[PDB]
């Protein structure tokens, strides 16, 4: 009975992600005065369908001057790393429960820089190379404070299970203690997925297409494949660390329902955004994330560090 | 990511616009100036214009110069939106390059309008214009200027004051007040700098000194001031459009000399001189006097002047063109000094560059 | 008249009240909220986008597009081979190589335009003094192959036993401006 | 309130092109279920709509035929397809169809 | 100082709010009544079981029945 | 219009609560109409497994109550 | 086991796609294609030469700050512990000490780019 | 049934994904570009047809050769077509590019695009119009649905 | 004109300024496409005595 929960995890997700193309094309579109997608179906339902269709069936190359075999990997782990960090997610009920659920989020989320870096060097080309050197610059800006707020967010739910958090929310929002840090992991979740205005390793302007000059239709889309099912996850685990919807144990269904409406109101707030602001220089990404997010998270790090100890608010284990 | 050396390698667009000037008559060679700068379409063939009026030693006719000023101006907001745009496009803001094509798509009607063509219209001769403004068109010239200054607002809103705008683009591109100069640096660059300059306002060449308007100077030469003076100086023609349309006096388009100017379809077809006049006009070109001058004008990027020589004949002898942006490109090398590759890329746009004119 | 674009005005005036509205601008990204705002407004707004096949956007009646030969209302052709359109056309891309029509009149038995040349500029149009070539509103006519655009005298004559209908309106409607 | 309005409007569109069927060969054809005056038709088969109310640009279209000289163009619409006296006002040159 | 307080409060405060929030949490424990709450709380939890000591006749302290009065007791974590 | 997004979200919406609902009643399913057990420690672990060797049927979701 | 499927269910699903992208399209070869891209123009050099960062100073840096994180994510099972005293002082002194190693990597212009 | 029926389908199938994400390549030499950027204006919106500019050839199915092709540039176009994935189309845009256009005689350029990359479908025009590009992108889509490649496989 | 005054209310509001006086799409203030014929103004030299071009 469980590989066929799989598909229900697996290919929801998959059309999912690709509706969110169609979904990206037309909200950005109307925020700039045209109509997207309406052409290939009736609202243009059927456009990431021919998308798809197209980039695998048009030619995948072998260029002479790349590494086959990190070229080859490094799609299938960007891929595989996006589609099973979806599976510790309680939603209500996880797929699977992990005792240190966010930790392999970490790991795993961090694991998916690897794919960039790969990708790029392996690509044997000068902008390839910028963008692998450009996800290092990064990562490196983002990682050191991303893990800190989730320590502090955590610190007064007791656990590092995500399932704990529904527990945690059960009469109010995290964000309404926590919207510090709320803002903050609003933005360091924007540098991951390399999501405008923090779109560099995949820049378009700076260098051609970033990463990519190299990677033809085939594994070219094994790359958006992952790229936007991790948009809809660190939306996804947002909404359960911070927004944190009702449960009703004796409803399950209804965390559901309510949880989609979240996570897609903060999957069309990334697409917003990205409509909005012009994109950083990868310079000012590292000063602004070690100049004024890193000092003012750790002195919130040390507020919550005492807030469960001057408030006798120490949360459980187990 | 930090440039050591830049080396602007242009010549992918030469066309070698200037030699083809040399075997054209005066009259087939006013498209050429349309295709140069790109962007001021009209604005380039008023140079043209200018330069062989002068050696002509005419003037074209009262309401032609206001036609030849409106239309100035419109060239000036189509490519200062442009440069406002597509020097965000490059920076990552990709909104307010659609917001202000809109309004491109409107003002190009008028070029259709008053021509046939949208971009490229022939439609300023030496001799003043080629064919009267359609009944109306004034009417929704105005229509668009009233609802304008909301839309640069729109714009001002989104990438004038936001962090990433402002780190993006100032304290990047100082250029100096002296090297501005010595660089053969005009318009908006010379104006981020400090210095004062602008031709519409010391050497007028049409009606623009009885028009009233204020040229903006910054204070520091990033490229956030000279921003500013793009997105100003549309605020400032959008204000001489509105004099333009408040007085635009009735008489000809063209000077009535028909020696120099076609004379009208009616009078073509009764009257025989006007037919010999129309006849040697488009087949071998009104003659200039031996001479040559260079006439300068305000382009929207800055100062465009051709250099027309020409003997007992047709067809000219040499017509170089100063485009603006061969000296700021070749410049290009000083203002990128310990800035890094995005910087390089986002002051390719502030000088506001296109390489027709450079390469031409 | 100049005009600072950039130039504070006054400065060293700053109170807890000034200093904490600066303090609420950079630390609750007030003035990012607010470009925000903008795109919010605009997604609420009528797209300008026409659907191009079914409707088509605006033109004017002096356009400037596919060519037309075109011919007086008893039928004759109105070219009379005065060539002082390939004289002032600035690409060389009209070639006529006229010869007495064996019944006395001056007509035309090549007027090949190459649309390739060709850069749609109209001087050909005001300088014809019977009106013979013209500048249709036709402009989708992209083909497959580079030949279809080397129009002969047989093509400009359809592209005026066609666009007639339109052609006499738009020169009706526009030669008093000429 | 106003919602009803615009609600009952929507079902003035979707119910405005004689049955289903109607609705279809034009919505998947057209992407267009706007309904208008019906100014004219041509021999060929085009029928040509305007709307005063919507702006400049979008105040007149047309719904091309399904056939035209033994071509079948149900799908392969093209817009070269409007005869020249309808190409005038189509193309907003004059006001008078 | 005070200029330098708010000029800095007017051009860097998130620098301002860091070392604010600092201070704050270094000083709030020694402030609140609840601070020496938090030991006792965790003294409560009962992670291992109870182990029972022999009576010899002279522990009369310690309870015999669970539910008994003379031991210690919770009563003060119920309202808290 | 704007509206013209919602079929791009509501067919979307539908697809991010299947992976939620499918799994809360694929548990019921196979776990006999009660939620899947957590087992975070090993105190957990040792009631399961009591369960699972004191159903004379070895799995853990089926609950003998007084009748012994 | 229930982790180990998942896992290598992706394994699959993604061997798949990316398998099924290089066999099924037609594909037509030769020299100038496969070539490195370089925007039009053949690359002067290689991209494999020697190619200068600029920010290893905050590169090292970010690894001591990535063990300093080691150092906090017991926290919050430290809270459960007896004492909340010892716990807390020790829980401050360690995100101070990172604080003033920050705070003399900013003075030092080690945050900065070395220009 | 016969079996080549079922092949016309899939190929139909496969036309119908290649003309519905016709990507072509920010690929604009001059002066015809400030008309292909208008495509891409809210008036005439690309993103209709699901056509969406990406910077990189390899990422690219169409190349809009869109102003004057120069002999310093000849070998840099002929380069980008090359990296484009098959299949790969061209569509020259303007006079400069379909022929040698106004420069025809000029020195320094190449007469027509036609000489250095195989072009499938030309525009006319200077510019050509917004409407008269898109025109011409949607007589390449209704190229594209009509290929007969998987048909004729059927009769190899 | 057809924001249903509530949507009207949303997007004048976050735009900060009123825009349903400044659209920028045009309805009906565009002028009629059809014009009545004019009568273009002769200049002068058309004066039909004393304009020797020997003059001007
Ligand atoms: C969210 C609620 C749904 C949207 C809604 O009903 O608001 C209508 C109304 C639209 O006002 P408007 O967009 O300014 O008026 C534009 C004119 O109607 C523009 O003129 P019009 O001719 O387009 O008139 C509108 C007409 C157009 O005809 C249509 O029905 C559109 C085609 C229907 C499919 C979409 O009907 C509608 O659009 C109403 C359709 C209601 C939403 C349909 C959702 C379909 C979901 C399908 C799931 C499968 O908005 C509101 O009053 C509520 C706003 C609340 C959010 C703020
Ligand atoms: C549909 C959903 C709509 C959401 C709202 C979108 C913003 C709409 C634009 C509003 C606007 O115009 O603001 C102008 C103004 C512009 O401000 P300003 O720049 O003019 O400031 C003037 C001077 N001071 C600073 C003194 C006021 O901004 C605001 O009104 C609000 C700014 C504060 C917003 C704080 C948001 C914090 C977010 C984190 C908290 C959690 C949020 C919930 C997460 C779920
Ligand atoms: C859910 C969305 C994701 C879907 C991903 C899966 C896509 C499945 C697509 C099914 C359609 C399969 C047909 C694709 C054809 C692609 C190959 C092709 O067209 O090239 C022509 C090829 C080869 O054509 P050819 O043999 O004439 O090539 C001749 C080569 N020269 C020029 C040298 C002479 O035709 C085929 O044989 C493909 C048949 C594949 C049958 C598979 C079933
Ligand atoms: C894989 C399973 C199928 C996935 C759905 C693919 C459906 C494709 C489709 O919607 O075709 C509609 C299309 C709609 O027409 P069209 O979009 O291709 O033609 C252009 C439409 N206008 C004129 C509006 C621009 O139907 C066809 O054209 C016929 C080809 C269908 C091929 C599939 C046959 C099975
Ligand atoms: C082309 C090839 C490329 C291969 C790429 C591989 C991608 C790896 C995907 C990222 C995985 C990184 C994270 C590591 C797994 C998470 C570890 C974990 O914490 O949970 C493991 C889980 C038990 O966890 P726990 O919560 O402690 O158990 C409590 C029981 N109530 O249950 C387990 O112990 C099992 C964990 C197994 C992890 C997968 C190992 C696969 C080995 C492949 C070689
Ligand atoms: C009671 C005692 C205890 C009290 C403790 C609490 C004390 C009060 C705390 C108040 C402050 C809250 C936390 C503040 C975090 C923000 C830090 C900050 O200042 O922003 C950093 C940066 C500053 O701008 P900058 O130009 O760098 O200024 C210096 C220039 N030399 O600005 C930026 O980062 C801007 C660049 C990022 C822009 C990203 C776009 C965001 C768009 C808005 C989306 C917001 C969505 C939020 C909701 C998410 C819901 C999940
Ligand atoms: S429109 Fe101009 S370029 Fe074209 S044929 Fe006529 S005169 Fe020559
Ligand atoms: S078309 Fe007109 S100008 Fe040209 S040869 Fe014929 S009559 Fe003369
Ligand atoms: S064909 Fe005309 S518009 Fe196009 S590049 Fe050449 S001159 Fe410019």
């Amino acid at each position: 009975m469980f590989f066929i929960n799989i598909l229900t995890l697996l290919v929801p997700i998959l059309i999912a992600m690709a509706f969110l193309t169609l979904v990206e094309r037309k909200i950005l579109g109307y925020m700039q005065l045209r109509k997207g997608p309406n052409i290939v179906g009736p609202y243009g339902i059927l456009q990431p369908f021919a998308d798809a269709m197209k980039l695998f069936m048009k030619e995948p190359m072998r260029p002479l001057t790349t590494s086959m075999s990190l070229f080859i990997i490094a799609p299938t782990l960007s891929l595989t790393l996006a589609l099973s960090l979806w599976v510790p997610l309680p939603m209500p009920h996880p797929l699977i429960n992990l005792n240190l659920g966010i930790l392999f989020i970490l790991a795993t989320s961090s694991l998916s820089v690897y794919s960039i870096l790969w990708s790029g060097w392996a690509s044997n080309s000068k902008y390839s190379l910028f963008g692998a050197l450009r996800a290092v610059a990064q990562t490196i800006s983002y990682e050191v404070t991303m893990a800190i707020i989730l320590l502090s967010v955590l610190l007064m739910n007791g656990s590092y299970s995500l399932q704990t958090l529904i527990t945690t929310q059960e009469h109010m929002w995290l964000l309404l203690p926590a919207w510090p840090m709320a803002m903050m992991w609003f933005i360091s979740t924007l540098a991951e997925t390399n999501r405008a205005p923090f779109d560099l390793t995949e820049g378009e302007s700076e260098l051609v297409s970033g990463f990519n000059v190299e990677y033809a239709a085939g594994p070219f889309a094994l790359f958006f494949m992952a790229e936007y099912t991790n948009i809809i996850l660190m939306n996804a685990l947002t909404t359960i660390i911070f927004l944190g919807p009702l449960y009703y144990i004796n409803l399950p269904e209804l965390y559901s329902t309510n949880f989609m409406m979240e996570a897609l109101l903060l999957s069309s707030t990334f697409l917003w955004i990205r409509a909005s602001y012009p994109r950083f220089r990868y310079d000012q990404l590292m000063h602004l994330l070690w100049k004024n997010f890193l000092p003012l998270t750790l002195a919130l790090c040390m507020w919550h560090i005492s807030l469960p100890i001057f408030t006798a608010g120490v949360p459980p284990y187990m | 990511e930090m440039v050591r050396k830049c080396d602007p390698h242009i010549g992918l667009l030469h066309r070698g616009t200037e030699k083809l000037i040399e075997y054209k008559t005066y009259l087939q060679a006013l498209p050429y100036f349309d295709r140069l700068d790109y962007v001021s379409m009209m604005c380039n063939e008023q140079a043209y214009s200018i330069a062989v009026e002068k050696l002509l030693n005419i003037q074209p006719p009262p309401r032609a110069q206001w036609i030849r000023v409106l239309f100035g101006e419109i060239t000036r907001i189509l490519n200062h939106i442009m440069a406002v745009t597509t020097h965000a496009l490059d920076i990552g803001a990709m909104t307010p390059f659609f917001w202000m094509f809109e309004e491109r798509e409107k003002m190009f009607e008028f070029y259709e309008r008053v021509s046939g063509a949208r971009m490229h219209a022939a439609y300023i001769r030496p001799g003043g214009v080629h064919q009267d403004l359609p009944l109306g068109l004034l009417d929704d010239i105005y229509e668009f200027s009233k609802n304008f200054s909301l839309r640069i607002d729109e714009v001002e809103e989104m990438l004038t004051n936001n962090r990433i705008w402002r780190n993006r683009t100032v304290d990047i591109g100082v250029v100096t007040a002296e090297d501005a100069l010595n660089y053969g640096f005009s318009g908006v660059m010379l104006r981020g700098s400090g210095i004062q300059w602008d031709l519409r306002k010391t050497q007028p060449y049409d009606v623009y000194d009885q028009v009233e308007f204020d040229v903006p100077i910054g204070s520091r030469g990033d490229c956030y001031d000279r921003y500013l003076c793009r997105v100003e100086e549309m605020r400032q023609s959008l204000r001489i459009i509105e004099q333009c349309l408040n007085k635009m006096p009735p008489g000809e388009i063209k000077v009535d000399d028909a020696k120099v100017s076609p004379p009208k379809r009616a009078e073509m077809k009764t009257s025989m001189e006007s037919l010999i006049h129309h006849f040697k006009l488009y087949t071998e070109g009104y003659q200039v006097p031996p001479g040559a001058t260079y006439t300068a004008i305000e382009a929207p990027k800055g100062e465009f002047g051709v250099y027309l020589v020409s003997d007992g004949s047709s067809r000219p002898y040499r017509c170089k063109i100063k485009a603006p942006g061969f000296a700021h490109l070749a410049g290009l090398d000083k203002m990128s000094k310990g800035h890094m590759l995005a910087d390089v890329v986002a002051i390719i746009g502030t000088q506001d560059i296109v390489f027709g004119e450079i390469d031409r | 008249t100049y005009k600072y674009v950039n130039k504070k005005e006054q400065e060293s005036e700053v109170d807890m009240k000034s200093a904490t509205d600066n303090a609420a601008r950079i630390l609750m990204w007030t003035e990012l909220i607010r470009g925000l705002g903008m795109t919010l407004s605009y997604l609420f707004r009528e797209p300008a986008t026409i659907n191009y096949p079914f409707e088509k956007g605006p033109l004017s009646p002096r356009f400037r597009g596919e060519h037309a030969l075109r011919r007086y209302p008893s039928g004759e052709e109105r070219c009379i081979a005065c060539k002082l359109c390939e004289a002032i056309c600035p690409a060389q891309a009209i070639t006529i190589e006229a010869e007495p029509r064996a019944d006395g009149s001056r007509r035309t038995t090549r007027y090949d335009i190459d649309m390739t040349k060709c850069i749609y500029c109209g001087f050909c149009q005001e300088a014809c003094p019977v009106d013979a070539i013209v500048e249709g509103p036709n402009f989708e006519f992209s083909t497959e192959t580079h030949e279809e655009l080397l129009y002969n005298k047989e093509k400009l004559l359809n592209n005026g036993d066609k666009w007639e209908a339109e052609i006499a309106a738009n020169i009706q409607a526009d030669y008093l401006y000429r | 309130m106003e919602l009803v309005e615009v609600l009952k409007r929507g079902v003035q569109q979707v119910t405005g092109h004689g049955g289903l069927r109607g609705l279809l060969r034009v919505f998947f054809r057209a992407n267009d279920i706007r309904i208008g005056t019906l100014v004219g038709e041509d021999k060929y088969g085009n029928k040509y709509y305007e709307d005063n109310k919507q702006f400049f640009g979008r105040h007149r279209w047309v719904i091309y035929t399904t056939e035209m000289n033994g071509k079948n163009t149900f799908w392969d619409v093209d817009g070269s397809m409007v005869p020249p006296e309808w190409h005038r006002w189509l193309h907003c040159m004059t006001d008078d169809p | 100082i005070s200029a330098f307080l708010k000029n800095a409060w007017a051009k860097e405060p998130v620098l301002v709010v860091s070392f604010s929030v600092w201070g704050l949490a270094i000083i709030m424990p020694m402030i609140s009544p609840y601070t020496k709450y938090a030991s006792m709380i965790n003294k409560a939890t009962p992670y291992n079981y109870p182990v029972p000591v022999r009576d010899d006749g002279n522990m009369p302290d310690v309870p015999s029945h669970p539910q008994d009065p003379l031991g210690p007791s919770l009563d003060w974590l119920k309202n808290l | 219009m704007w509206f013209e997004i919602l079929p791009g979200l509501a067919i979307m919406g539908v697809c991010l609560v299947i992976p939620g609902v499918s799994t809360a009643y694929i548990h019921k399913f196979t776990n006999g109409g009660k939620e899947k057990r957590v087992a975070r420690v090993q105190y957990q672990w040792y009631l399961m497994e009591r369960d699972r060797r004191i159903s004379g049927v070895n799995r853990y979701y089926v609950s003998k109550g007084l009748e012994n | 086991m229930n982790l180990y499927t998942v896992i290598f269910i992706n394994i699959l699903l993604s061997l798949t796609l990316i398998l099924v992208a290089f066999w099924l399209p037609q594909m037509n070869l030769y020299s100038e294609k496969a070539n490195p891209y370089e925007c039009g123009f053949d690359p002067t050099s290689s991209a494999r030469l020697p190619f200068s960062m600029k920010f290893f100073l905050v590169a090292i840096t970010f690894l001591l700050f990535d063990l300093e994180i080691a150092l906090l994510l017991p926290l919050p099972w430290a809270i459960q512990t007896i004492k909340t005293s010892t716990m807390m002082i020790m829980a401050f002194i360690l995100v101070t000490i990172l604080s003033l190693g920050l705070a003399y990597e900013w003075t030092q212009k080690g945050l900065e780019w070395t220009e | 049934s016969r079996a080549e029926y079922v092949v016309t389908k899939l190929d139909d199938l496969i036309n119908w994904a290649r003309r519905s994400s016709l990507w072509p390549m920010t690929f604009g030499l001059a002066c015809c570009a400030v008309e292909m950027m208008h495509m891409a204006a809210p008036r005439y919106d690309m993103d209709r047809f699901g056509v969406v500019f990406r910077a990189s050839p390899r990422q690219a199915d169409v190349m809009i050769v869109a102003g004057t092709l120069t002999n310093k540039m000849a070998p840099a176009l002929r380069k980008v077509y090359d990296q484009m994935p098959e299949p790969r189309y061209v569509v020259s845009m303007g006079s400069c590019a379909n022929g040698g256009g106004y420069y025809h005689y000029s020195y320094s350029v190449v007469r027509g695009c036609d000489r250095i990359v195989p072009v499938d479908i030309y525009v006319p025009g200077c510019p050509p119009t917004a409407e008269a590009l898109l025109y011409g992108i949607l007589q390449l889509q209704r190229k594209i649905k009509r290929e007969q490649k998987l048909k004729i496989w059927y009769r190899r | 004109a057809s924001a249903t005054r509530v949507i009207q209310k949303l997007r004048n509001w976050a735009s900060g300024q009123d825009l349903q006086a400044k659209l920028q799409l045009r309805y009906q203030e565009i002028a009629k496409r059809t014009q009545p014929p004019p009568k273009l103004p002769v200049g002068p030299s058309h004066k039909l005595s004393n304009n020797y071009y020997c003059t001007r």
